[PDB]
DNA sequence: TTAGAGAATTGGAGAGTGTGTTTTTTTTTTTTT
DNA sequence: CACACACTCTCCAATTCTCTAA
């Protein structure tokens, strides 16, 4: 997924009032297109009836842009894009850099060659109305009842640090800080922080990047970045013109979106 | 003249009628007339005394309260919200006229506050279109306050007769006949911008606020429209 | 326009709460007399003089603070009178023409700003106080300086009270005090309505009667006499309670009718494709019908699903009902119901033959029966509401008055069919003239039911009379042969229907419980051959007219319309007279509500008549063509 | 935070009031019409607004050398024949400080100003301090 | 009592008139380099 | 420029009113 539009409004019942009378009537859609009342009925004034657009009835609908996945394309080629269209209960459901099947019927539409004119392009746009979604990158008492006894067995530290970054070798002081904090004092209230801040040193090459990306992986509501100017996304807040809507949204950094969980700041 | 002599002499009225909105007209102004604080002494009758003031013009009103006062008219006013309040708001016009000092010109206006269930941004679906609803945000951008029309006074130009309180739609509306019976006019009409009401308005962009947030998203923004005593609140 | 605004201004001032009067008030207000008597057709100065609001200003102020000097006063009440002449007696009619359609229009708005004005209690305390200490004199006492005084009083209050209700400010909700609520609270508070009973029961002061019927007229214009009487202390929480569960009532069928158009369509976007052949129902050509309106739609499948209606043009567009009816404002409705009471007790019987004696002695203006038809229906339902008593109302018992009314219902129906261009008029005129009747046809059913042996007798006397002379029986089928929905309202038809049902109630009853066979040179009769004139198909074409509306009818109605069909088809045997297309789609209506066990006598008739036709078409398949138009005697020929 | 503006319409003799950077009074009837660019911007019938002025003050020059009356005039010519009037003049700079009589003496000068001049129109001096 | 032939009024088909359109580079300036 | 929309006016004929015969 590539981009995912604001939630928009199709009319599925139009509401009419009479504007001499307060007379009203409802009409049904069909395919897209309304049979506007020309008369009215409890009196009979022409052009009389018009549209009250929030008595009317609506359901929801939604754009997505989808590009074909990294691992499906053909080689050296720039990647190949569809459009989707979702409705009602399947609009919210899929947010960009998810990676999707999607089950849908192959729709092919006219696209008019300017909006004040009804002549259509021969050449038709294509896009896929969803009836279904599936994700594919997403990987109680019965946990309970194993953490209460496994807490009072011996060593249950030693086991957790150590349990800590599997894939390198052996840091003890460093996998017991960083579980300590995973872990977390306690929030009181006057002002004393419960978080645990901790800095790994040392040559680039060493095993410090992938504790970051681990325990990245392992916490909730983490974050991992780069102190470098260059970074995916900024350690600090800043106010940008939305491009798909030229309207200005406060980006808050990572350290503001990992206000209850570890901020990972590699080449800090 | 006579007794019988009375076909509807001089007017183009109107006669579908809102039979719940105007139920929740008669029932809401109940409201305000008997509904009393702890104390007593009548609770929105002691805070109608401020809309004497001049730049006054709106009752904030609370939904517990008129919870209270009866489960199935709170009910229906929240699903009904959109619907019924301009005849809330002309409840409150009834209300507020005893003070028999108040300029006639003067629109009022009903504001809820209290209400029990929030909404997140996320949930603002089609299905919450005219339902009476409380969200949370973080306003981004504030726009400049200005005077919308609320209702146009209009001159029919080939009659020359007034026509008053023409209510406006999201596009500027004139007249679909003249008030005149008899008059074909049904395009030529000119807007009296003195004798027109018009409300302060002012739009702010707002977005999901930090806690509300969901983890990975983009921040979804919303457009929120401010009126009258709530402009640059 | 400028002469005027310097003889307003030499009227005087205001300044907080006292008007100061200049000394040449009375040489400007004649000089404001001799400007409105020279008016332009247009009535020019009745629009300036309106704009500048000196009515509001200067008339009322100077009225009610300065009635000692009298010739001002006098001046000032003549200029009133005047000012405040309703707007059909300015123009003569209803202009056809947009400019005098326009200025009748100002002219209506400033009477309506005088009407708003004119609720203030001082003026009307004023006008009660001098008309207290006038007709505190006697008659013989009295001059052309007074009585003209009474006369213009009078007028003035039957001005204020005539005014109609602002198109822009009629949409108040019902238990609010209206224009008119406040009009009648002052009236009310300054005490006028006693010297209005005063004047109704006087002996002496009976040259006022016209005048003080035509007040009470204006005054009960906008009630109901059994709502009315049912008022008392105990209405508050009634009236709440019943608010909140009709409120409650709207919202479940609003909810019920959202369900049904959203399982009417489909869960999928209106743009969702598909397209369909129905192969056995051929298109408009002879090739099968291609559907593309959805899936859903195909459950309940009609041609007329994407047609737009058309217009009926004008000349066919039904008449329709000229105000809706509102709650006035409570304080003001027990007023009336007080009011009401007291004037029935002490007045009723003395106004009833004054205004009698004024319509046999011809010094009475065109239309003035009209006010009396309506005091009677009024007056004597509201007698019959709550403690009905017979002698309250026994001048108007007489036969002479059924004899009244049934002249007055036969010259409007003659004058409503010749005199087409006010048609309607005349209709209206016929209504208040057939609820007259059928109140008194109520109350004679009243006096049997009460427990007085001696009303018994006279009830007794008077529906011999009635039922012995013929056109009290041919008045109901020569309405119902000639009623058009063009002219008339549905609320007119709803009122025939109903007197027609009581008449036959009582009609049969009495020809049942004795025979009385001589009627109308007399001949025989008997009520199932009177019934035979019902049977025709015009007769029937409009009940089933009042029954489209069975969901927004009354009870009783539907009652009345489905015991007179039922009377037709299993007494007379007349069903395929009602064999009919139009009525059996109305039935397929009746049998698709979804509220049709509320209407468990309209189905059953319903089904029962659809088995007969049924049964009939089984054995004759010629039946489904006989549906599709109105019969004469094929009525039995299909037999 | 953001500041509001608003536009202004100076017609006749006001035209040239002020010029960008100067703080102003303005009295002026509130003005507003329709504008459909802001209708179809906003969505709701908005209308545009504008002041049409009718008196403009820089705040900077509350007296003008147009604002001065025959009393004031009078009272200037007057109160220079004091023959005292250089001290009173140098003391009248920031009476609120104590001492700094040459500061205020050299600021006096300053403020005062000398002449431009030009002899032969080939060779300009400057006459402030 | 129904309905059909001649005259007048209203519905709307269609003929005629007017309106709107098809990332890039050099330079400055403040802050940050 | 020129090809679609948007709007008004006019004429034509189809329906309803009025008067007469079956
Ligand atoms: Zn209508
Ligand atoms: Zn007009």
């Amino acid at each position: 997924v590539i981009r995912t539009s604001q939630l928009i409004p199709e009319m599925q019942e139009a509401f009419f009032q009479c504007q001499v009378c307060a007379h009203t009537t409802r009409v049904e859609m069909d395919r897209g297109r309304i049979a506007e009342p020309s008369v009215c009925g409890r009196c009979h004034t022409t052009h009389s009836m018009a549209l009250i657009h929030n008595r009317s009835l609506f359901s929801d609908k939604q754009m997505i842009k989808l590009q074909e996945s990294p691992e499906d394309m053909p080689a050296g080629q720039t990647p190949h894009t569809v459009i989707l269209f979702a409705h009602n209960d399947l609009v919210d459901k899929v947010q960009p850099g998810d990676r999707v099947n999607v089950t849908g019927i192959y729709r092919a539409v006219p696209i008019r060659v300017n909006p004040r004119v009804s002549n259509v392009k021969s050449v038709y746009k294509t896009h896929i109305d969803v009836i279904h979604y599936r994700k594919t990158d997403a990987k109680s008492e019965k946990r309970v009842e194993l953490l209460k006894e496994l807490s009072r067995k011996p060593d249950i530290y030693e086991r957790l640090a150590s349990a800590l970054a599997p894939s390198i070798y052996e840091h003890e002081d460093i996998k017991k800080g960083i579980l300590l904090q995973l872990f977390g004092g306690t929030r009181k209230d006057g002002k004393f922080r419960a978080e645990i801040n901790i800095l790994l040193c040392g040559d680039p090459g060493t095993s410090k990047s992938q504790l970051l990306q681990y325990v990245y992986n392992l916490v909730p509501r983490g974050q991992y970045t780069s102190g470098k100017g260059s970074s995916a996304v900024g350690l600090t807040a800043y106010v940008m013109k939305d491009p798909e809507t030229r309207q200005l949204v406060l980006q808050t950094g990572a350290l503001v979106l990992s206000d209850n969980g570890i901020c990972c700041i590699d080449e800090f | 003249l006579a007794a019988a002599a009375e076909p509807g002499a001089g007017s183009q009225h109107l006669e579908v009628r809102d039979e719940v909105a105007e139920k929740c007209q008669k029932l809401f102004l109940d409201f305000l007339e008997e509904f009393q604080s702890s104390d007593g002494e009548i609770k929105y009758l002691q805070l109608a005394e401020e809309l004497i003031r001049p730049e006054r013009n709106t009752l904030v009103v609370s939904f517990v309260d008129l919870e209270q006062f009866n489960q199935q008219l709170s009910t229906t006013i929240q699903e009904e919200f959109y619907r019924v309040y301009p005849y809330l708001c002309r409840a409150l016009k009834t209300f507020v006229k005893d003070r028999k000092e108040i300029p006639l010109a003067k629109d009022f206006y009903v504001a809820f506050q209290d209400l029990p269930t929030r909404h997140k941004i996320r949930e603002l679906t089609s299905s919450r279109i005219g339902l009476l609803t409380r969200i949370s945000g973080q306003v981004v951008r504030t726009h400049p306050v200005h005077p919308e029309l609320v209702s146009g006074t209009f001159l029919c130009l080939d009659c020359q007769t007034v026509i008053r309180d023409v209510e406006q739609q999201f596009k500027y509306t004139q007249p679909n006949i003249c008030r005149n019976p008899v008059c074909a006019n049904r395009r030529r009409f000119l807007l009296d911008t003195n004798k027109s009401r018009f409300v302060d308005f002012q739009k702010v962009r707002i977005q999901e606020t930090q806690a509300e947030l969901p983890r990975g998203s983009i921040p979804r923004s919303l457009e929120v429209i401010l009126r009258a005593e709530a402009v640059e609140s | 326009n400028c002469e005027l605004l310097a003889t307003c201004s030499a009227l005087g001032y205001l300044e907080g709460d006292t008007y100061h009067k200049e000394p040449d008030c009375l040489e400007s207000v004649k000089d404001l007399i001799r400007y409105l008597r020279h008016e332009d057709e247009t009535r020019d100065v009745r629009q300036q003089l309106g704009a500048a609001q000196i009515l509001q200003s200067d008339l009322l102020p100077i009225l009610t603070q300065h009635h000692q000097d009298k010739p001002l006063f006098d001046a000032v009440i003549r200029l009133m009178v005047n000012l405040t002449q309703p707007a059909l007696l300015c123009f003569g009619n209803l202009p056809k023409e947009p400019s005098f359609r326009h200025h009748f229009l100002q002219v209506l708005t400033y009477l309506q700003a005088y009407k708003e004005a004119f609720a203030s209690e001082k003026a009307f305390g004023v006008l009660s106080e001098t008309l207290y200490e006038l007709l505190q004199l006697g008659w013989e006492e009295r001059q052309e300086e007074d009585n003209l005084l009474i006369e213009r009083i009078l007028l003035l209050v039957r001005n204020i009270l005539h005014v109609p209700a602002d198109l822009d400010q009629e949409k108040k909700i019902d238990d609010d005090a209206s224009a008119h609520d406040q009009l009648l609270w002052a009236i009310h508070l300054s005490g006028l309505d006693d010297l209005l009973l005063f004047l109704a029961s006087s002996s002496a002061e009976e040259q006022w009667s016209l005048h003080v019927l035509e007040i009470v007229s204006l005054m009960f214009r906008d009630q109901n006499p059994e709502q009315l009487a049912g008022v008392g202390q105990g209405r508050l929480a009634q009236e709440r309670s019943a608010d909140f569960a009709e409120l409650e009532v709207l919202r479940q069928r609003e909810m019920a009718e959202k369900k049904t158009r959203a399982l009417q369509r489909g869960n999928r976007h209106s743009r969702f494709g598909g397209s369909y052949i129905v192969q056995g129902l051929k298109s408009i050509g002879e090739r099968d019908l291609i559907f593309h309106k959805g899936l859903h739609n195909l459950r309940n499948y009609s041609s007329d699903l994407g047609k737009q209606p058309k217009k009926v043009p004008k000349r066919r567009q039904a008449a329709r009902e000229l105000s809706i009816q509102r709650r006035s404002a409570l304080n003001v409705r027990l007023f009336l119901r007080d009011f009401c009471s007291e004037f029935l007790e002490n007045c009723y019987n003395r106004l009833m033959g004054s205004v009698k004696d004024h319509l046999l002695r011809e010094k009475a203006q065109q239309h003035d029966e009209t006010y009396y038809m309506w005091a009677l229906a009024f007056f004597m339902a509201f007698n019959r509401a709550a403690s009905f008593r017979p002698g309250l109302v026994s001048e108007t018992l007489s036969v002479r008055t059924f004899h009244f009314i049934e002249q007055n219902l036969t010259n409007y129906y003659e004058m409503m069919l010749t005199d087409r261009k006010e048609a309607a008029s005349w209709a209206r005129r016929m209504h208040l003239a057939l609820k007259a009747y059928q109140e008194l046809l109520a109350t004679v059913n009243e006096m049997d039911i009460s427990p007085d042996e001696a009303v018994r007798e006279s009830s007794r006397i008077i529906k011999n009379n009635i039922f012995y002379v013929m056109e009290y029986r041919e008045l109901f089928l020569a309405l119902f042969r000639k009623f058009d929905e063009r002219c008339q309202p549905r609320s007119f038809l709803r009122d025939l229907v109903e007197t027609t049902h009581l008449f036959l109630k009582m009609l049969e009853r009495f020809c049942r419980s004795r025979g009385n066979l001589v009627v109308q040179s007399e001949k025989e009769f008997n009520f199932l051959d009177y019934l035979k004139r019902f049977a025709c198909s015009t007769v029937v074409r409009a009940y089933v007219l009042l029954l489209r509306s069975y969901q927004q009818n009354s009870a009783h109605t539907n009652h009345c319309i489905v015991k007179m069909l039922h009377r037709l088809a299993h007494d007379l045997k007349m069903e395929a007279l009602l064999f009919q297309l139009s009525v059996f789609c109305l039935f397929n209506r009746l049998l698709s509500d979804p509220a049709a066990g509320a209407y468990k006598e309209l189905v059953t008739f319903a089904k029962y008549i659809l088995g007969k036709f049924f049964a009939l078409a089984a054995v004759n398949q010629k039946a489904f063509v006989e549906l599709l138009f109105w019969k004469n005697t094929a009525v039995v020929r299909e037999m | 935070r953001l500041p509001r503006s608003k536009d202004a319409i100076l017609l006749a003799d006001l035209v040239d009031s002020c010029k960008p950077g100067d703080e102003i009074e303005l009295t002026g009837i509130y003005h507003n019409n329709y504008d459909g660019s802001l209708n179809t911007a906003n969505g709701f019938p908005v209308f545009a607004t504008v002041i049409l002025a009718n008196h403009v003050a820089k705040k900077d020059n509350k007296v003008a050398v147009g604002e001065l009356t025959d009393e004031d005039v009078k009272m200037i010519t007057s109160l220079s024949k004091d023959q005292q009037i250089g001290e009173k003049i140098f003391a009248s700079i920031a009476p609120s400080i104590y001492g700094h009589e040459d500061i205020k003496r050299g600021l006096a000068l300053a403020l005062f100003g000398g002449e431009p001049k030009n002899p032969g129109g080939k060779h300009k001096v400057r006459g402030d301090i």
